[PDB]
This record gives C-alpha cells, sequence and structure tokens, in this order.
C-alpha cells in the first residue's frame, strides 16, 4: 500500500494493515502530510480565522471565544454583541 | 497629541479626562464602569485626592453639553515595581466611587486577553492615540478632543532614526510614531488609550507614558505595554474592594 507514495512532502510511509501509516516532517501534518505549518488551522495563522480569540495546545483542533458582552456564532468563528453598548464599538458609527 | 486631528464627538467613547481640582491632570481609558486605566506619574505629585475626578463623554473642555459624566476618583492602584520619578511600570487602574453609566457617548474599550494582544493586535500596524494633552511640545493643551494614527515599532528600531541620559525602553514598554517632528502624543495626554482595531473591535494595547520632547526629530513615543498587565488588572477588577486611596499592588 505504500507502494503508491502517498505520504506528501517527503513523508515517510509505512505499511499497516492493508493499509499505511505517514510519519510527518515537523513542519506538515495529515493523515498524509498534505497541510503545512503556515497552512494548519492553528492559532499563529491569522488568528486561526477567529474574530476575536483563539486556542489550540491541547491537542485534536482549535476552538475561537469571544470576550464578555459577545457570543460566538453558528460557524464556529464569527461574533456578535449581546449587550447594548459592548466593549469596543463606536456606537454613532456602529448605527451609521 | 501633535500633528494630530480632532476626535470628532462620539468617536473616543472610551477617552477619560482627569481634573484635580479642576485643572487638567491626564487622561485615561474606560475599562469597565468603575474602572479606567491610565499611567501612574500622573499621581507623582498628588496632594488632595478628594478633588480627583474623572470626566467620561467628554469633548469639548470650552462648552457644557449634557453628555459629560463626573465620578471622584475613589482609589488609583499602581504596581508596586512602579517608582515616581523613573518611567518603567507607568500603569494605573482608578476606581470611580459611582458607575458611569454606558451611553452613546460612553463606552469602555475592551481590555483584551493577553495572548491575543501578543499574537495578533501587536503586528496590527496603526493605531489610535488621543487626549487634550499640549498640542505642541511646550504649547497650549487642546480644547477638543485630539487622535492621531500611530504605526508601531519594534523596540530595536525605536532609536535606530535618532542625551545618552534618557529613559530606557523596557520590557514594559513599546514605540509608536513619526521620527520626523510631524506627529505624536505629547504632554497632557498620559494615561490615554493606545487602541488597536482587529475584525471590527478596538482593544486597548498601550497607555501614553512619555517622550523626548513630543514630536523630537529623530524620535518616537513611548507606551505602556498592556499586555504586560493583563492578569495584574483582571485579577484586580474581580477581586473585592481594598480601603485606601493610593494602592501599591504586587506586581506581578
Ligand atoms: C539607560 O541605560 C544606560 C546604559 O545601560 C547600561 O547601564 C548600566 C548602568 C547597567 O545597568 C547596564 O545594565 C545597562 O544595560 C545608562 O547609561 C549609563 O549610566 C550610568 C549611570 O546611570 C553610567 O554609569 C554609564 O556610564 C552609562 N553607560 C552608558 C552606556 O550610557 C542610562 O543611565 C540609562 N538611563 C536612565 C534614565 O537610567
Ligand atoms: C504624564 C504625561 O501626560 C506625559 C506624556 C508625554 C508623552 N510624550 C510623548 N512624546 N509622547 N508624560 C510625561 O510627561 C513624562 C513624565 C513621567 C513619566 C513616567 C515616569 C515619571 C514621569 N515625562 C516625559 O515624557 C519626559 N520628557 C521623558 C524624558 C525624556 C528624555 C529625558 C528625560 C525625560
Ligand atoms: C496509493 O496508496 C494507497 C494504496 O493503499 C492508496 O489508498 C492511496 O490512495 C494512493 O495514493
Ligand atoms: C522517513 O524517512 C526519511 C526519508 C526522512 O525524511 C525521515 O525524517 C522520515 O521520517
Ligand atoms: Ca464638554
Amino acid at each position: 500500500q505504500c507502494a503508491s507514495s502517498p505520504c506528501q512532502n517527503g513523508g515517510s510511509c509505512k505499511d499497516q494493515l492493508q493499509s499505511y501509516i505517514c510519519f510527518c516532517l515537523p513542519a506538515f501534518e495529515g493523515r498524509n502530510c498534505e497541510t503545512h505549518k503556515d497552512d494548519q488551522l492553528i492559532c499563529v495563522n491569522e488568528n486561526g480565522g477567529c474574530e476575536q480569540y483563539c486556542s489550540d495546545h491541547t491537542g485534536t483542533k482549535r476552538s475561537c471565544r469571544c470576550h464578555e458582552g459577545y457570543s460566538l456564532l453558528a460557524d464556529g468563528v464569527s461574533c456578535t454583541p449581546t449587550v447594548e453598548y459592548p466593549c469596543g464599538k463606536i456606537p454613532i458609527l456602529e448605527k451609521r | 497629541i501633535v500633528g494630530g486631528k480632532v476626535c470628532p464627538k462620539g468617536e473616543c467613547p472610551w477617552q477619560v479626562l482627569l481634573l484635580v481640582n479642576g485643572a487638567q491632570l491626564c487622561g485615561g481609558t474606560l475599562i469597565n464602569t468603575i474602572w479606567v486605566v491610565s499611567a501612574a506619574h500622573c499621581f507623582d505629585k498628588i496632594k488632595n485626592w478628594r478633588n480627583l475626578i474623572a470626566v467620561l463623554g467628554e469633548h469639548d473642555l470650552s462648552e457644557h453639553d449634557g453628555d459629560e459624566q463626573s465620578r471622584r476618583v475613589a482609589q488609583v492602584i499602581i504596581p508596586s515595581t512602579y517608582v515616581p520619578g523613573t518611567t518603567n511600570h507607568d500603569i494605573a487602574l482608578l476606581r470611580l466611587h459611582q458607575p458611569v453609566v454606558l451611553t452613546d457617548h460612553v463606552v469602555p474599550l475592551c481590555l483584551p486577553e493577553r495572548t491575543f494582544s501578543e499574537r495578533t493586535l501587536a503586528f496590527v500596524r496603526f493605531s489610535l492615540v488621543s487626549g487634550w494633552g499640549q498640542l505642541l511640545d511646550r504649547g497650549a493643551t487642546a480644547l477638543e478632543l485630539m487622535v492621531l494614527n500611530v504605526p508601531r515599532l519594534m523596540t530595536q528600531d525605536c532609536l535606530q532614526q535618532s542625551v545618552g541620559d534618557s529613559p530606557n525602553i523596557t520590557e514594559y514598554m513599546f514605540c509608536a510614531g513619526y521620527s520626523d517632528g510631524s506627529k505624536d502624543s505629547c504632554k497632557g495626554d498620559s494615561g490615554g488609550p493606545h487602541a488597536t482595531h482587529y475584525r471590527g473591535t478596538w482593544y486597548l494595547t498601550g497607555i501614553v507614558s512619555w517622550g523626548q520632547g513630543c514630536a523630537t526629530v529623530g524620535h518616537f513615543g513611548v507606551y505602556t505595554r498592556v499586555s504586560q498587565y493583563i492578569e495584574w488588572l483582571q485579577k484586580l477588577m474581580r477581586s473585592e474592594p481594598r480601603p485606601g486611596v493610593l494602592l501599591r499592588a504586587p506586581f506581578p
């Protein structure tokens, strides 16, 4: 199965069951080592999409919370006020 | 502010004016209804603390227009590492005796989670600084809120464009501004916000602290590095009130 060189970006393949394992270089992550550090969905790349805060040192994936007076939205990234005057929005241009 | 523009009434809702018996003393940043951030050196030479007032919703000091909201400063909390007369740790958390009422002209600036401030807010090229301080190094203070947009610099570049005995930029500070003698914060603006916008929200990143004169060719302006005081500030706001008018809270 390691014959079709599935491990991208100089990954090291190893046959497992009727499939394989890709052991990726430092800088790459994924099943097939397909994504680079600078393209990953971690907090250092553009605040991983999050409008306000971000976290990613707890393993599996990245989360995106908000600051008091704001709540997360559907998409898991955007944020919206939950009070009249949330911190740091200029009401007169918020209405304009 | 030197070379700034008048902040259109309503566009600097966290701006705070600090008075001492009617006299202008410094600026401040509203961070909550009873809490304003400002700078420790503003309190270096104060004899009377009952006449210390914060004014919010202010804009034109020569006319009363009813959006002004005043509250007596009940307490000033400064880092225990601050030393009067020297510039390091120039920050202060002031407690208002009675809350202000958030209004269209009165809103707090967000006090950002530290890690966001260091990973993202610190790379945003420009930021606003504002105040009623001198409009020139030995010039008149403003009558109307002035605001300025200044680009941030890494400390290693702060003196590259330039008195050996001027204050040293420490890790509790950062540089921002222009080196051509055109634009900078100046005396009287201390404590005003250095605010940074990120995806529609404005966050507190620095405090006007000091500089070599104001807009001195060759130099930039120095601001307090709020990211190092986040936890410090948070913990003082979430704790129980402490008696006293001037408090040296442990730092960190
Ligand atoms: C800003 O720092 C400079 C020099 O920086 C070095 O200062 C040494 C005293 C030492 O602490 C070392 O950690 C440091 O990084 C200051 O100038 C120095 O001033 C001292 C006396 O205050 C003199 O003994 C030195 O000859 C002089 N050296 C240099 C290179 O200038 C300067 O005092 C300081 N600014 C302020 C306001 O303190
Ligand atoms: C308290 C203020 O309103 C004010 C703001 C000035 C900001 N300047 C510029 N260019 N943005 N700050 C000061 O006046 C401070 C006072 C001070 C600050 C911290 C601790 C103690 C006192 N002083 C200055 O800014 C001095 N000109 C700094 C200085 C520069 C070079 C040599 C000696 C002192
Ligand atoms: C070749 O490698 C495996 C063979 O098991 C295949 O599943 C991959 O999709 C291919 O690139
Ligand atoms: C597997 O083998 C070689 C080719 C190296 O690139 C290794 O680091 C990799 O894990
Ligand atoms: Ca007024």
